[PDB]
């Protein structure tokens, strides 16, 4: 709650401030970004979810650029600490990377939980006329978008967290199953060539390079 | 001709804001687009003079629409810095209607056109930007100056070529295949819109602030073809017949008039007591129509 | 053919699916970029799966088959020894047995 | 042999409390 | 021709 | 289940459709028997009709169904002619009865809500 | 007292084509018998010297409250083409295929299974009536079977009334044609007063580009009933 | 004689107010400084849905731009529109008309 | 969200069913704004006693009360 | 030279733009011809 007011609340604003700058020295840096570095190195697998999930309401609330941009910066921070995450093991990243990747991964905002209810039909009888229209608000109404809205942001993150572990050797072919899990990642990061986005494709590029090297 | 003069046919409501974009469908002569300053889009059926659907596409203004050359979808442009596409069939039963894609961005696009022939279109902000429909990112980017360019239209004929207009009052020609505008022309005041010639590759006519209309032959842009000298405020929107030989005018004063293009007078003007402010106007596919959108919704 | 054929006809036209007999007319007499007027949307999906053609219900369309139903006799004037308006109220009454499962007993 | 790891049998049940 | 749409012209 | 008897009422439904019934004897609103229910069809004062599925001959009550619909009035079955019985305040089985339109009854909110109940059922 | 059977009673013409008044010490409302010496519903008939009339219930049937009620137009004529939505059993429509004639055509849409078959056993003895089992709601499902319309008869009782009758005039009802609508207020909306619907289905009668012209309430007869008579694409 | 009137008194007229507004009752409501369905609501403790004809939508759209304020209130989600199809273009008529 | 109008609101809506004048399924404000006056004139014990059939006329269940 | 001539026509048009030929159009789905296909083939 801390940390997630000051970078997306109406604090980040008076960041920019320069009266409030000169005044305050605190104001000076944003040190929220480093905190999630800390948080992801010393988190329990279980707590995953739970840091992730306010991330992903923010981004399907909002149509700013300069905010997504913000969300994608925490993002990248906390997969450098769960690199280094002791729990953290090989094939916990590799399980995290897949549903991540192929979206696969259950993150149950509120939304999805309680859909809209369904249009009335034209058959049965009408609502009462008493009900009260909904009074408009000043300036025009909200528009509608795509449900899968900034959802790139999540897919990209996986694919770092991917790049980062082959490249630091957190991945090793010796022992246990990982060839066994390495290998359903080879048609996963076939279909990322043929995305929409620009950014999953150099990320799946990235890690196809890696890959073909086992 | 005189007695039997009788052109108003009929006037479509519905928009609660003034009328800003026009696009007309393809396929469908009955079909057209329109976008209004509050955000929504709404569709029309021009034969039964009705409202078909009614979208809130946009927060603020809709800068532009226009239609995949299929048929089958249609982009638009906002105030929310956003590039949206949507599918031109209604959504079924009573579900709210949901873009195909959307796509963030960090400036206010200003139009939007569409190629041809090969599921490209470009977008007109403070640069000009070339898109594939299968990337959110923009492929080409081609500038020449610091300016906030109105206007970005495709040529029919020879579709790899393209016009732009800037606020610096110049027209620029750019070309698709070798990302690279091609050359510069600078008049006195501000052009509005650009138009190009469908039946003619290399002429194009454009609507200036200077309550004039000149037609450029884009080979010799050192002098234009011909001037039309018959409007008493700036004028807004232009467009051509399909057959090539006349086009139509909209100005800030409430008329809209006729050319011929190798005449300097208008073959006829058009107005009514309701109407002000002209902001945009189409002539139809069947060269039979004329359509305005103006402030008064 | 027959009134049994007429039946058979009218069944597949109410479900939406094509006959046999539709089809066969459709490919011989069609060339083969075209575009086809229907009654029903559900048809013209139907027949855009079986065959190539452009279906379409909107438009110019449905107030053209007005013009083809108020002038149909005119059309298929002595293509037919059954008369148009007699056809019509026997396949009318054979329709509505099969629905009712109605025993003549 | 080899066999693949199967991911369709995915809970991901151990990042959620 | 009344009902016809217009396109443009093309090489050919 | 017979196919002919085909608004077949849930177990939540029925149990308002029982109450119903007990109030409307209360109110001397109701009308036992199946040739009672035919006259109110035929003199226009019927709000709804109730028909027991479990009668031996079910053919003994289908000619309800035919005079609801050209009346324009809403019926139903229930799987019991015992409770329907019971609900009705007779001490014997009863396969068919009828609620009557009562100028101002206070029942009339209540009549209206189980007459948009079984018109659902229909689709 | 009434009409008891064995009294002298005299017929006229009444003011709409096809109708026939019965006067005596009480007055009747009478049609033509199409088929003589039956009685569709156990209505009363009266013989003529060959010639047989048959009573008709206003309690029964909406048109004869219309009519009783003092309405302008009916449009029902002989020699006229009808599509007729809602038929039920068809006592209303034995009454609309006496007065078309002969040369007259009768469309009867029925849904239900249980009154169709009482549809098709009236439709054996009247050569002008069409049985058709089938939803109103889809007028493609039948299109087949039914040509141009003169006259569109609709009571068909639900809250989409305007839309099954627009969809059904745009395919079958010729221009010019006209069209009759029964209206139950509380089957539209019960919440709202009876007045207010009539009002509102009105205005969605000329947004579907049909011109109503008249109303009436059917008040001896029903309570909160309306009918409403207008024209379909009206020639210059 | 209509059904819905016992005697002079309007038992069809419910708590869902329809109000046919003419055209020169929006200009006095905006001199006045008042918001329409709010200031009608006032009045009456009750839903009001005020209804704007071809007629009188018309006549704001011929007094120019000196009046666009009156058009934009004139259309607002809210009210409800309704058509006419009249032979002329004289508001005073058309709603007596209605009434 | 005003706490005033939910406390309030709900006070006003449960004080109106427990009389029973509105219903325990139209538990709004509209609602409350769709009321009229026969809606409490039904409520009075001398219409009670008439609609229960204890008298058999209105000036009557007067008189008995 | 097309824009040129096109200038001087003295009528435009708008828009611009065999029995044996619809039987090569027909494809085989009756077994007769199943099997007189693939004779012949
Ligand atoms: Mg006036
Ligand atoms: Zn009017």
């Amino acid at each position: 709650e801390i940390f997630n007011h000051e970078l997306f609340g109406a604090v980040a604003e008076e960041k920019e401030v320069k009266q409030i700058l000169s005044k305050v020295m605190e104001a000076r840096r944003s040190k929220s970004y480093d905190s999630y570095e800390i948080l992801g190195k010393f988190v329990g697998k279980d707590q995953v979810t739970k840091l992730i999930l306010p991330l992903k309401e923010i981004l399907q609330n909002t149509t700013s650029l300069k905010l997504a941009r913000k969300v994608h910066e925490t993002l990248r921070r906390i997969t450098v600490g769960l690199i280094v995450n002791q729990e953290m093991t090989a094939e916990s990243i590799l399980l995290l990377s897949y549903g991540l990747i192929s979206e696969n991964l259950p993150l149950l905002t509120e939304k999805e939980k309680n859909p809209v209810a369904p249009a009335p039909d034209p058959r049965l009888p009408p609502q009462s006329c008493l009900l009260l229209p909904p009074t408009p608000v000043r300036g025009g109404q909200k528009a509608v978008v795509s449900r899968k809205t900034n959802m790139h942001i999540f897919i990209e993150s996986g694919l770092r967290l991917l790049h980062l572990s082959l490249k630091t050797s957190k991945i090793k072919s010796s022992g246990e199953c990982v060839l066994e899990m390495l290998d359903p990642f080879v048609s996963l990061l076939i279909d990322c060539l043929g995305s929409m986005d620009v950014k999953v494709i150099t990320g799946a590029l990235q890690c196809l390079i890696w890959v073909l090297r086992f | 001709e005189r007695v039997f003069a009788k052109p108003f046919l009929a006037s479509l409501d519905g928009h609660r804001d003034g009328v800003n974009c026009l696009a007309k469908h393809p396929e469908k002569l009955a079909t057209v687009l329109s976008g209004a300053c509050d955000g929504e889009v709404r569709i029309w059926n021009l034969t039964q003079r009705n409202c078909i659907r009614t979208i809130q596409a946009h927060e603020g203004f809709v800068r532009g629409i226009c239609t995949r050359f299929c048929g089958t979808s249609f982009f638009t442009v906002g105030d929310d810095k956003t590039v949206k596409q949507w599918k031109m069939d209604g959504p079924g039963y009573g579900d709210e209607e949901e873009p195909l894609h959307t796509i963030l961005g960090k400036t206010v696009y200003t139009g939007i056109d569409h190629h041809w022939k090969e599921a490209v279109f470009a977008t007109c902000g403070q640069q000009v930007d070339i898109w594939d429909e299968q990337r959110t990112n923009p492929i080409c980017s081609m500038t020449w100056g610091f300016d906030s360019i109105s206007s970005v239209k495709f040529n029919p004929i020879e579709t790899f070529l393209l016009g732009s207009c800037a606020s610096d009052r110049n027209i620029v020609l750019y070309d698709m295949r070798q990302a690279t505008p091609l050359k510069k022309v600078i008049l006195d005041m501000r052009t509005n819109t650009i138009c190009w010639n469908p039946m003619e590759a290399f002429i194009f006519t454009a609507a200036n602030e200077d309550y004039n209309l000149y037609t450029f032959d884009m080979r010799a842009l050192d002098t234009p073809v011909m001037v039309h000298m018959d409007h008493v405020s700036a004028v807004l929107d232009v467009d051509y017949s399909p057959t090539g030989k006349e086009f139509v005018s909209a100005s800030f004063d409430k008329s809209i008039r006729i050319f011929p293009v190798d005449k300097s007078r208008s073959r006829e003007v058009y107005h009514t007591k309701r109407m002000q402010h002209v902001i945009c106007v189409k002539w139809t596919s069947d060269s039979k129509y004329i359509m305005c959108g103006s402030d008064e919704m | 053919a027959s009134s049994q054929v007429a039946l058979e006809n009218a069944n597949a036209v109410s479900e939406g699916v094509v006959h046999e007999d539709l089809r066969l007319l459709l490919e011989t007499h069609l060339p083969s970029k075209v575009l086809l007027g229907v009654g029903d949307p559900k048809i013209g999906a139907a027949i855009q799966e079986e065959l190539g053609y452009n279906c379409q219900t909107g438009g110019v369309i449905a107030e053209i088959l007005r013009g083809v139903r108020l002038h149909f006799h005119n059309l298929v004037k002595g293509l037919t020894d059954l008369s148009a308006c007699k056809a019509q109220l026997g396949l009318g009454h054979s329709y509505s047995r099969a629905k009712v499962k109605f025993n003549v007993n | 042999e080899f066999t693949p790891y199967d991911y369709s049998q995915s809970d991901f049940k151990a990042f959620a409390g | 021709k009344p009902g016809h749409i217009i396109n443009p012209i093309k090489a050919e | 289940v017979n196919p002919k008897a085909y608004p077949l009422a849930d177990a939540h439904l029925t149990k308002k459709l029982l109450d119903l019934v007990q109030q409307s004897c209360n109110y001397k609103q109701l009308r036992k028997g199946a040739n009672e229910a035919t006259k109110t069809l035929n003199r226009g004062i019927s709000e709804f009709i109730v028909m027991a599925a479990d009668a031996e001959p079910l053919e003994i009550i289908l000619h309800l169904p035919l005079l609801c619909e050209d009346k324009n009035v809403p019926y139903v079955f229930v799987r019991s002619k015992q409770a329907l019985g019971r609900a009705c305040g007779v001490s014997r089985p009863v396969i068919a009865c009828s609620v009557t339109i009562k100028e101002g009854s206070q029942l009339k909110q209540q009549i209206q809500s189980i007459q948009q109940s079984i018109e659902r059922l229909l689709v | 007292r009434g009409n008891q059977s064995g009294k002298n009673v005299m017929v006229e013409p009444h003011r709409h084509e096809g109708v026939f008044i019965c006067r005596g010490k009480e007055d009747a409302l009478v049609t033509k018998n199409l088929v003589p010496g039956e009685s569709v519903y156990g209505e009363k008939r009266v013989s003529i010297s060959k010639i047989e009339y048959r009573a008709w219930n206003p309690f029964r049937s909406k048109l004869a409250a219309a009519i009783l009620g003092g309405v302008d137009q009916i449009h029902i004529k002989p020699g006229a083409k009808v599509l007729y939505l809602g038929a039920a059993s068809g006592t209303t429509v034995s009454h609309v295929s006496d007065i078309v004639g002969p040369d007259g055509l009768v469309y009867a849409v029925e849904f239900s299974h249980r009154s169709g078959r009482d549809l098709i056993n009236l439709a054996k003895k009247r050569t002008n009536i069409i049985p058709v089992i089938e939803d109103a709601r889809h007028p493609h499902k039948y299109r087949m079977l039914i040509a141009m319309v003169d006259v569109i008869f609709a009571d068909v009782a639900q809250p989409d009334q305007t839309r099954i009758v627009a969809l059904n005039a745009h395919t079958f009802l010729r221009n010019g044609g006209h069209f009759v609508i029964s209206i139950k207020a509380n089957c539209i909306d019960s919440t709202a007063s009876a007045e207010a619907v009539f009002a509102s289905e009105v205005k969605k009668m000329q947004q579907e580009n049909m011109k109503p012209q008249e109303q009436l309430t059917l008040e001896p007869y029903e309570r909160d009933h309306a009918v409403v008579v207008g024209v379909y694409r009206p020639p210059p | 004689h209509p059904s819905c009137l016992f005697f002079q008194y309007n038992t069809q007229l419910g708590p869902p107010y329809h109000i046919l507004v003419d055209t020169n009752f929006i200009n006095f409501s905006i001199k006045a400084k008042l918001d329409l369905v709010q200031s009608m609501m006032d009045c009456l403790y009750a839903k009001c849905i005020p209804c704007i004809t071809d007629c009188v939508m018309a006549e704001i759209e011929k007094l120019g731009q000196k009046y666009r304020v009156a058009l934009r209130i004139a259309k607002d989600p809210r009210f409800e529109r309704l058509p006419c199809t009249h032979k002329g273009t004289y508001a005073d008529d058309c709603l007596v008309q209605r009434v | 969200k005003d706490p005033r109008r939910l406390f309030e609101g709900n006070a006003l809506l449960r004080r109106l069913v427990r009389i029973g004048v509105l219903d325990e399924g139209k538990m709004k404000l509209d609602y409350i704004l769709g009321l009229k006056i026969e809606d409490f004139l039904e409520r009075r014990l001398q219409t009670q006693v008439f609609k229960l059939g204890l008298a058999k006329s209105i000036h009557h269940a007067r008189v008995l009360i | 030279p097309v824009v040129l001539k096109n200038r001087q026509a003295e009528q435009l048009v708008f828009p611009l733009e065999p029995i044996e030929h619809v039987l090569s159009g027909w494809k085989a789905r009756t077994p007769l011809e199943q099997e007189i296909f693939n004779l012949l083939h």
